[PDB]
């Protein structure tokens, strides 16, 4: 069913920033939308696997995505 | 003795360079209405930062072939969102 | 101040990465020979790499409630969250 | 390839003195590609 | 460290590579797709801590 | 303590005491470099001991590689002689060791940036031009060269008990800035 | 001239260190970065196939002498 | 074409930056580009203003959220100081 | 030059007539600047395919993210979706006093 746990995101959400009056819906929307972006990165990773013309995804594919949107260094 | 919120106490004094009938309309456009000069004054002299910082950065690259802006030296200005 | 503070900054201070592995990357990146001074630039910029990559795993650690020694998701968070901040390419 | 100079390193800024080896394969692998796509950005200019 | 479910996650990755033409993949890549993943909602967090200094407005200073 | 700093280098000089063709001296003589237009020297090498000098036209003649003083002595004697085997009427003038430079290692690490901050007005430390510490001892007046390893090179002596002196003196300062 | 490493040990001159012993590459690199920090006062004190020079057709190997000349 | 006389003072702006810099000779239009530029970072900055305060139930912008909007927007507000007691005693308005 | 004609031809298929030149001009040059940001991406997939050509695959994925990036419009399923769950909602509740209008 789900990939995410509440527990998480809720670890992530008062590491930061723990003394907010913060309310519970806004964050299983934020996980409905990131979920989206789950497919859409899935969606991007298939294109760019399906570009070598290979069957296992890799390094590469991935971090070209990342260069689309955040330019990551690992 | 917390300069910055001194500045702004400041901000009232200064007079710019660009004119802020002109600064005003083009936020007119971008729909920013102060009746305060003060952001006005603000807004204009941090634009002047902003082209002061890439003509500089075009100015360093400049020295590498009396001053002239190039392409090549607008190559390093393309960083922010070239 | 503390003896454990004496041997950590003196271990800040002195590290620096092997010119040899410096070298073997960037020649076998570029293909030709390049100078020794662009072997120090690079371990330069790749040690201040590490360094902001260790501050921001004890920021994470320590607002995890967790104790160092530093996981592999404190370290990958950490880069993770130098890349969102906007403050590495 | 720095597995003991990056642990000299990893200790430096704050981290323990005997580290995960896990995290130092993996800040070995973050020097490799950043000295990587550095070196793609520095040709490129 | 497992930031998103692996195993589900991973089913519907191979299930929609399959369907496109891709029979497998490799672990710890698939988790850095997890990893970027839970960084994009720190990114949505960091919009979160703006909207809280957003709440911090000082109205009466 | 029980480290003893061993001798790298002693540099000399001496004057032959007459008037030399550099030209004759690089035809005629083996292993011998002379460059004029970069440099104005010979610049040539024996093997025993491991040395190398430096002939000037005018006489004067300065020597390396010696790690003590019988062997720059000797060492100079020998450039010297092939100075007089070539014709010319050598002599052996004002012999003096010039500079000395030894290396040791205290077995320890050593805080060098608490070193500068406590010794400023003896030393000085910038991490990326030069990772090691350059501490300008006055009292005998030598520069010293501080690592990580432990080791310390020991340099501007003219005698050997100014570099035993200078790192007897650092020393306990060392002891004082240890990695434990 | 640069004599930074003639104090340090076996250079020619033109700046190539040779050693007995071996020190770390640090000394010779960061030696000609040392020829400007403090070291040029004891510089002062101590002042490719087509390069290798001319010599005579009979020149002797001057490199072995076992002789003592006088003091 | 009436527009463009503010697009010209902005010209002229520029020209006054690069005097005070001291730039000789410029391509002419990476400076009709630059000033493109100008316009464009002046209406991101107003957007950005409007997206921040509209997020209030009052319309009125303060000093605080334009200075939020410009450490948004990756600028380093201490060196405004200074850089008034660069311009303003030498550039004429 | 020919670049004119060109968009003389475009606007001849549009159908309306009175325009500006530096108006064509710039969107001339703007338009050859995407093209060349095509080919960047064309040199970027011709790198990770580890080929020195430039496939027609490599025009056939480009276009498909560039057309994800910024050529963006509203799905008729999600408006039957959205059509339906308004729709279904049918409150309309009316008080007394009407002028209070917000609640932010």
């Amino acid at each position: 069913n789900q990939v995410l746990t509440k527990k998480k995101l809720q670890d992530l959400v008062r590491e930061v920033d723990p003394n907010e009056q913060l309310d519970e819906d806004v964050e299983e929307m934020l996980l409905q939308i990131a979920d989206d972006f789950i497919e859409s990165v899935v969606t991007a990773a298939c294109q760019l696997a399906r570009h070598r013309k290979s069957s296992t995804l890799e390094v590469k594919d991935v971090q070209l995505h990342l260069e689309r949107q955040w330019n990551m260094w690992i | 003795s917390t300069p910055l919120v001194d500045f702004l106490m400041q901000l009232e004094d200064y007079t710019p360079t660009i004119p802020d009938a002109v600064t005003g309309y083009y936020l007119n456009r971008a729909g920013f209405e102060a009746s305060d000069p003060r952001i006005i004054r603000l807004i204009s002299l941090a634009a002047q930062k902003f082209i002061s910082d890439i003509a500089n950065d075009a100015l360093q690259h400049c020295k590498m072939k009396k001053y002239t802006l190039t392409m090549e030296d607008l190559t390093p200005a393309l960083s922010e969102y070239g | 101040f503390s003896e454990e503070q004496l041997n950590r900054y003196e271990m800040y201070r002195r590290s620096a990465f092997p010119k040899a592995a410096i070298k073997r990357l960037i020649q076998s990146i570029t293909g030709t020979s390049v100078s020794q001074n662009v072997v120090i630039a690079m371990s330069g910029i790749s040690k201040v790499f590490v360094g902001e990559v260790v501050e921001e795993a004890l920021d994470v650690c320590e607002k995890w409630g967790e104790m160092p020694p530093l996981q592999p998701k404190h370290m990958r968070e950490a880069v993770r969250r130098l890349k969102s901040k906007g403050q590495i390419p | 390839l720095f597995s003991k100079e990056l642990r000299c390193m990893m200790y430096g800024f704050g981290d323990d003195q005997n580290p995960y080896t896990e995290s130092v394969d993996i800040l070995e692998d973050l020097v490799i590609e950043f000295i990587t796509e550095m070196t793609h950005k520095a040709m490129s200019i | 460290e497992t930031f998103l479910l692996q195993a589900p996650l991973q089913r519907r990755i191979l299930e929609i590579g399959k369907k496109h033409g891709i029979t497998e993949l490799h672990p710890d890549v698939v988790s850095y797709v997890s990893h970027a993943t839970q960084q994009r909602l720190q990114n949505l967090v960091e919009k979160i801590s703006e909207t809280a200094q957003q709440k911090n407005f000082s109205y009466k200073d | 303590s029980g480290i003893v700093p061993q001798l790298q280098n002693i540099v000399s000089t001496v004057n032959l005491g007459c008037k030399l063709d550099l030209k004759t001296i690089a035809l005629r003589a083996r292993n011998a470099e002379y460059n004029p237009k970069r440099f104005a020297a010979v610049i040539m090498r024996i093997r025993e001991p491991r040395t190398t000098a430096l002939i000037f036209s005018s006489g004067k003649m300065v020597c390396t590689g010696a790690k003590s003083e019988e062997q720059s002595r000797l060492a100079a004697r020998k450039y010297a002689r092939v100075v007089q085997k070539l014709g010319f009427p050598a002599k052996f003038l004002d012999f003096k060791i010039q500079n000395m430079v030894g290396s040791c290692d205290v077995k320890f690490p050593i805080r060098l940036e608490g070193l500068v901050l406590t010794h400023q007005q003896f030393s000085s430390y910038e991490p990326e031009l030069f990772p090691g510490l350059i501490y300008r001892m006055i009292k005998p007046r030598i520069v010293l060269l501080i690592f990580v390893s432990g080791k310390v090179v020991l340099t501007g002596a003219k005698v050997r008990a100014e570099i035993y002196e200078a790192f007897e003196n650092i020393y306990p300062i060392l002891k004082g800035f240890r990695k434990t | 001239f640069s004599l930074a490493g003639f104090l340090f040990g076996n250079i020619n001159g033109a700046g190539q260190l040779e050693g007995e012993s071996v020190l770390d590459d640090e000394c010779k690199k960061h030696l000609a970065g040392l020829g400007a920090l403090g070291l040029g006062s004891l510089i002062t004190e101590l002042t490719n196939d087509e390069g290798w020079v001319r010599s005579t057709e009979d020149a002797v190997d001057y490199s072995d002498i076992n002789e003592v000349a006088e003091d | 074409m009436c527009e463009s006389y503010s697009r010209s003072l902005l010209r002229v702006s520029v020209a006054q930056i690069c005097q005070a810099l001291g730039w000789d000779s410029v391509q002419l239009s990476a400076c009709h580009l630059l000033t493109d530029v100008l316009q464009r970072y002046l209406q991101q900055l107003g957007r950005g203003c409007h997206r921040y305060s509209e997020l209030y139930g009052r319309t009125d912008p303060i000093l605080d959220d334009v200075g939020e909007a410009f450490q948004l927007m990756g600028v380093s507000l201490h060196e405004l100081e200074d850089y008034i007691h660069n311009i303003e005693p030498v550039t004429f308005p | 030059p020919k670049d004119a004609q060109m968009m003389a031809q475009i606007l001849k298929d549009m159908g309306i007539t009175e325009y500006e030149p530096r108006v064509i001009n710039q969107m001339l040059e703007f338009a050859f600047r995407y093209v060349t940001t095509i080919l960047d991406d064309a040199k970027i997939y011709s790198s990770h395919a580890k080929k020195a050509t430039v496939d027609a695959d490599d025009v056939r994925l480009a276009i498909q993210c560039r057309a994800d990036q910024s050529f963006t419009s509203p799905p008729p399923r999600d408006f039957l979706l959205d059509i339906a769950r308004q729709r279904n909602q049918t409150p309309l509740p009316l008080i007394k006093p009407x002028x209070x209008x917000x609640x932010x």
